RNA sequence: GACGGAGCCAGCGAGUCUAACCUUGGCCGAGAGGUCUUGGUAAUCUUGUGAAACUCCGUCGUGCUGGGGAUAGAGCAUUGUAAUUAUUGCUCUUCAACGAGGAAUUCCUAGUAAGCGCAAGUCAUCAGCUUGCGUUGAUUACGUCCCUGCCCUUUGUACACACC
RNA sequence: UAAUUGCGAUAACGAACGAGACCUUAACCUACUAAAUAGUGGUGCUAGCAUUUGCUGGUUAUCCACUUCUUAGAGGGACUA
């Protein structure tokens, strides 16, 4: 493994695994594969990073949302209403937490298992406004992929802040039951709900 | 193989030399260390009474031995923190002097701050020793 | 957008029209050409002349303009 | 003798002054180890550098960074270009340009920019709001 | 601009009638051209000198010293 | 021989520039050590005030700068040098302080 | 489900009332010669894969 | 004439080429990415020489570096009005030479190691000393001098040194320094003039500029002997030492030619791809080896390249 | 998330002469504050303005509760000639509505919004205001003329105080 | 095109104001000039621990050296290359 040791110490739990595989704080950023299509090239799993905590400029440009890596973007949505717009560390705190949680609950890899929440919860099939003189109308209209990702995290993150507003459990653990039932659609997921709502509607505004 | 209160963490050295000051029991604290709030931007007392005077004993030694040299003014500036004014806006309000000074001169009786010239209090011989033989124990608490 | 004004428009014309073999086809050179052949006031004004200068002399190299 | 290079760090208003000398390999910031820096979960930011190039480049270096202006974020933040524009600079100046450059694809290939800073300043605020674009609500009635 | 901050001279004055003041602008732009300290044209103006021109066969020679 | 400071401020740059230009040249003609001058920060006067007269119209601000440039340069000189110094470097709006400590 | 997976290949131009619907030309990734238009809400690049589940509603212009 | 490989790691045109004539394993290249780099040569398939060292210290473009012939004093003429003196290892300045009003275009050291030339945009060529003191002041351009090359005298280090230049009025000037005097002109140019060079025995001028023709001139009889068409910008000039032959880079490619007897060798054309018809990358800089087996050249695209003399079959 | 400890980081600026300004440091006081000195006409001294939000460890625990701090009573100080319809500051006690807000409606495209404090202005005293500054820093467009309007052209007009 | 901004067309030609240009500020300069009223490094004196070189400090008449960070002035840089 060939450790070298300073005065200064670089504890060795560190050392070795980043020295070895560029990780999360432990875990590996190989071998997950996104399960579906249509949602490569935005899903951003394939440049590994340690914190999501970047200053990265995404906002100038008309896609570097999309080139960001997903772990950022859910800290990012993680991040709103007006007590907590500012403590993107407190952020990333619930996200360790939260990802923690998921390894406790389930042995597969976090990181899977929020990009299976995202694909599961990606709305195929939202419904847009037309003029239409009279009762002003809805039309079903497909939704781009990008699109999908976006309003799959600000569901997931929307579902967790309501059903952690005022109860014992914290957000940690709300985020991660919601994303384990993402994961796995079991029609209890808030995100899932409203991912079926718009279908239904948009099946029947069609 | 070198040992400094700079190479050990904070939390932890603040943690054992509160403990350290609680084994030996010679600060001379005084009467009214139940009655403050350690501010007027408080609004309850310490939580931990037993130690709360002794911990912030811990952080002012760290402190001197960190700074060149301060004094009652610049304690009461760190010390302080956000005044709730009611319905108006937070604010800074400093801390409680009394009890900064009283335990500024509980470590020069003890002997590890003295006078400084230009004015001011610094770090004293046997200060930086202790400071640093207890940094060492921190250190080395290692199984 | 970058559209150039009146000012380097007919200045840059002028330069082409009048010193067409000292000239040079590099922005770098032909800056330096109108710092010292042109008393422009304006260090901005100036490397927007020479721009349009360079624009202009590849302009001719690819073929005959009107202007 | 102190083969040692100076290098900076900034960010939106932190200065990380580095010197970079030959020595014995130690990284110390603020007279304090690196594995000391309070900022919580950024104590891997800061191994970012140390990190991806290897230990052993640092094996024989020693930094002291002294720190100055600007919140904890920014602080941490200039720590990380001055351990990494430190590093470029005396592989630059001591080194071969192989291994200087490789350095270079390494780092523009993860990069958060690390070597080069951030050009995002603060703009200046309007009166009429008490924000730099936000302005004070209208009421019409 | 700064070319009117430069240039530009104004002054207002109050004259006083036996009606109510009359109030006077007077605007003087100066010529840039006899100017004796700062700049000599606006900032707008390429003025470009005209080159001169020599025969191009010359008939080529060398000159002994 | 007498080590004193001179120290000159104003509000114009380029007549600050010439009087520092002109004080320069004559200590390095007549050297002393070499004593280039030091550029202190400049003082922004900052005065903020409402455009309106009045109190009606857009609630429109302006901002008023004053800029003060200062700079200082020792000398150790004998008295004949530091007085021809002190009365031939004279221009409008610059006001120059000498200081004997 | 016939689920059906679209991939790009022209960006038409910008419909709806309030701008915000893309008009697209789209094939389906198993026939090349299999093109038609979409309505996407979404932003839209060239080379990129989108999800159907009704292939043939052949929509146009929004009001 | 064949591709010995590609040679990478500039972000500018590379402006000037030099070698060493002690240590003739090395290479100097000077870029418009505001570095010079030292490189030593390997041989291999492509990467035939890799970057050793890199030089910074200017505040604007590079345009021409000097050698002396060991390879321990390097000079650097560059843009922002500096002429700046280092060693090869250790890279730090020996000293800085200002002084100039305006951009620098040719700094040459004499064959004895003592005397510095620069000629410069300020229609001026400073003559210096080694240590920094101006030994003088030498006018006459009522244009951009273009270019100064030094030329040696005879054998035994004679009390002379000469001196040829260009400048942007159509003129040439030899001078001699021994009393800071003029004693040759040149005239005959059609327009502009951009590159001269000297021969190693030191009594031929190649001279070029902007449409196409060569002039060559020689000291000892002071005559002109002809002119060459290159149909096209002719960039750079260089002499095939030993071989005794006359490259010139330009604006197309490379155009060798031989003096013995006058025959075109080669239209030296590099292939390129990714890049349209009308975006042909020119040359800028070409330089030859100690003993003139290599003619390095350096191109537009951050790129130089080599091509070494062997047997056409 | 409130509290309690510790950790601990800015930038824009202002400041006394015939006046009494910004105040360090020492001491008394729970606190506000007081007193003895000191530095500064100022990149030097106040001031590293050791700011707050944050970070860590702990108490609390879905309870209008340790959330929230209005409305009240008593007392102690400071400014001022003078505080009574409390100038403010501090201490204890009192501990109300408020459980995320209907029709409507405002601002905003990046270091921007939003959160967080600080300085200056008015100033003897009094910021919940304004003008600046920095700290932490998202989401969502990269479009359209549907609503509100604007610019140009054509067209119609019984309008010209001009569609009110 | 942000722009009666330009290309062009053309009973119009040649101009003017405005826009732009300009000025201030925020960004870059290990390139210049500098600087105990900004710093940095070394040297002395001195304090701890380790002692094996070291690490963390303090020090105004201990000097010496430098300007990377800090300030400015003169410039350079981007012109969509
Ligand atoms: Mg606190
Ligand atoms: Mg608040
Ligand atoms: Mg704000
Ligand atoms: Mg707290
Ligand atoms: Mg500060
Ligand atoms: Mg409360
Ligand atoms: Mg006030
Ligand atoms: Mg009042
Ligand atoms: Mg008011
Ligand atoms: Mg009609
Ligand atoms: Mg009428
Ligand atoms: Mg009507
Ligand atoms: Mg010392």
């Amino acid at each position: 493994f060939t450790p070298v040791v300073l005065a200064t110490p670089i504890p060795e739990e560190v050392q070795q695994a980043q020295t070895e595989i560029k990780l999360f704080n432990k875990w590996s950023f190989e071998e997950v594969e996104v399960k579906d299509a249509s949602l490569v090239d935005y899903v951003q799993v394939r440049q590994p990073i340690f914190v999501a905590h970047t200053a990265g400029r995404y906002a100038n440009k008309r896609f570097r949302k999309a080139q960001c890596p997903i772990i950022e973007r859910l800290t990012n949505s993680l991040m709103m209403n007006g007590r907590n717009n500012g403590k993107k560390l407190k952020a990333v705190r619930i996200i360790k937490h939260t990802l923690d949680i998921i390894n406790v609950l389930t042995d597969q890899n976090p990181i899977q298992v929020v990009v299976d929440a995202i694909t599961n919860t990606g709305p195929r099939e939202d419904t847009t406004r037309v003029g239409g003189g009279g009762a002003a109308r809805r039309q079903a209209v497909d939704v781009s992929p990008l699109r999908r990702v976006n309003q799959a995290i600000a569901l997931l993150t929307i579902g967790a802040r309501e059903a952690a507003f005022r109860n014992i459990k914290t957000i940690a653990e709300t985020l991660a039951e919601e994303l384990i039932n993402a994961a796995k659609g079991s029609s209890t997921s808030y995100a899932i709900k409203k991912k079926d709502e718009l279908e239904r509607v948009a099946k029947s505004n069609r | 193989p070198g040992v400094s209160v700079r190479d050990v963490a904070a939390q932890d050295f603040i943690n054992a030399y509160a403990s350290f000051l609680q084994r030996q029991g010679k600060l001379e604290v005084p009467g009214y260390v139940d009655i403050v709030k350690t501010s007027s931007g408080n609004e309850m007392p310490p939580q931990d009474a037993e130690g709360w005077f002794y911990k912030r004993a811990a952080s002012v030694a760290r402190h001197i031995y960190m700074r060149k040299q301060v004094g009652v003014g610049k304690l009461n500036k760190l010390y302080g923190g956000a005044k709730s004014r009611g319905v108006r806006p937070y604010k800074h309000i400093d801390a409680s002097g009394s009890i900064n000074r009283k335990v500024l001169q509980a470590l020069e009786k003890i002997g590890i701050v003295e006078i400084s010239p230009k004015g001011g209090r610094r770090i004293s011989e046997n200060g930086q020793r202790d400071l640093d033989r207890i940094a060492a124990q921190t250190l080395e608490e290692d199984e | 957008g970058r559209v150039r004004t009146k000012t380097v428009k007919r200045a840059s014309k002028a330069l082409i029209e009048r010193y067409y073999p000292k000239l040079t086809l590099d922005f770098q050179t032909n800056k330096r050409l109108c710092d010292e052949i042109a008393t422009i006031q304006s260090k901005r004004l100036r490397n927007k002349i020479a721009g349009y200068t360079t624009h202009l002399m590849k302009r001719i190299q690819k073929g005959p303009v009107r202007g | 003798a102190v083969p040692s290079v100076q290098t900076f760090g900034k960010k939106k208003s932190a200065t990380a002054v580095a010197h970079v000398k030959a020595g014995k390999g130690l990284i110390k910031v603020n007279g304090s180890p690196i594995t000391l820096v309070e900022p919580e979960i950024l104590r891997f930011k800061v191994y970012e550098p140390l990190l991806l190039v290897g230990l052993d480049k640092f094996s024989n270096i020693d930094i002291r960074v002294r720190v100055t202006g600007g919140g904890h974020v920014s602080q941490v933040y200039a720590i990380r270009q001055a351990i990494a524009k430190g590093l470029v600079a005396y592989h630059q100046k001591y080194v071969d340009e192989q291994s200087k450059n490789e350095l270079k694809k390494a780092f523009t290939s993860y990069d958060r920019t690390l070597l080069i800073a951030d050009s995002r300043r603060p703009e200046p605020k309007k009166f009429g709001g008490k924000g730099a674009r936000s302005r004070f609500q209208k009421s019409y009635r | 601009g700064q070319p009117v901050n430069d240039f530009i001279d104004t002054a207002t004055r109050h004259v006083l009638m036996r009606q109510g003041v009359l109030g006077i602008k007077v605007k003087i732009m100066r010529d840039p051209a006899k100017s004796r300290t700062g700049p000599k044209a606006l900032p707008d103006a390429v003025t470009i000198i005209e080159p001169k021109e020599e025969e191009p066969i010359l008939a080529p020679s060398v000159k002994d010293y | 021989i007498i080590k004193i400071r001179i120290t000159l401020t104003s509000t114009k740059v380029k007549q600050l520039e010439n009087v520092s230009s002109n004080i320069v040249k004559n200590a390095e003609q007549h050297n002393l050590v070499k004593k280039g001058p030091v550029r202190l920060p400049t003082k922004v006067l900052k005065i903020s005030t409402r455009k309106t007269p009045n109190g009606e119209g857009s609630k429109t601000w302006e901002t008023y700068e004053m800029r003060i440039h200062k700079r200082y340069i020792d000398l150790e000189a004998p008295v004949q040098i530091v007085k021809r110094i002190t009365q031939i470097t004279i221009e409008p709006g610059v006001d120059v302080e000498v200081v004997v400590a | 489900t016939p689920v059906t997976l679209a991939k790009v290949i022209k960006v038409l131009g910008r419909t709806g009332s309030r701008g915000g619907v893309t008009q697209v030309r789209v094939e389906f990734l198993e026939d090349t010669s299999r093109t038609i238009v979409r309505n996407v809400k979404g932003p839209v690049r060239e080379n990129d894969i989108l999800v159907l589940m009704e292939s043939e509603r052949e929509a146009r212009r929004l009001r | 004439l064949v591709l010995r490989g590609t040679l990478e790691g500039h972000n500018g045109w590379v402006t000037s080429l030099a070698t060493s004539a002690g240590q003739p394993n090395l290479l100097l290249s000077a870029s418009r990415d505001k570095t010079l780099i030292s490189w030593k040569l390997t041989g291999d398939d492509q990467k035939f020489g890799v970057p050793v060292r890199s030089f910074k210290g200017h505040s604007h473009i590079v345009q021409d570096c000097t050698l002396t012939a060991d390879g321990a004093y390097a000079l650097s003429a560059s843009w922002d009005k500096t002429l700046r003196l280092w060693d090869v290892a250790t890279g730090e300045t020996y000293q800085r030479f200002v002084g100039h009003k305006s951009d620098v275009m040719s700094v040459d050291i004499d064959k004895k190691a003592s005397m510095i030339i620069s000629g410069s945009r300020d229609k001026t060529i400073k003559v210096w000393t080694i240590k920094g003191q101006c030994l003088a002041t030498l006018l006459g351009h009522n244009d951009w001098v273009s270019q100064v090359r030094v030329v040696p005298n005879e054998k035994a280090d004679d009390d002379s040194v000469t001196i040829i230049s260009a400048g942007n009025d159509k003129m040439v000037k030899a001078w001699n320094l021994n009393q800071f005097q003029i004693e040759a002109d040149f005239i005959g140019h059609n327009s502009n003039i951009n590159t001269l060079t000297a021969s190693p025995d030191g009594t031929l001028i190649a001279s070029a500029g902007k449409d196409g023709e060569i002039m060559l001139w020689n000291l000892a009889a002071k005559k002109a002997m002809y002119t060459l068409s290159a149909q096209d910008e002719v960039f750079s000039l260089a002499f095939s030492p030993n071989r005794y032959w006359l490259a010139a880079a330009t604006a197309t490619g490379i155009k060798v030619f031989s003096l013995d007897p006058q025959y075109l060798v080669d239209d030296l054309r590099p292939e390129f791809a990714g890049y349209s018809k009308a975006a042909e990358p020119h040359a800028v800089s070409l330089a030859w080896s100690a003993d003139g087996q290599t003619l390095f050249a350096g191109y537009t695209d951050n790129v130089i390249r080599v091509w070494q003399v062997m047997t056409a079959n």
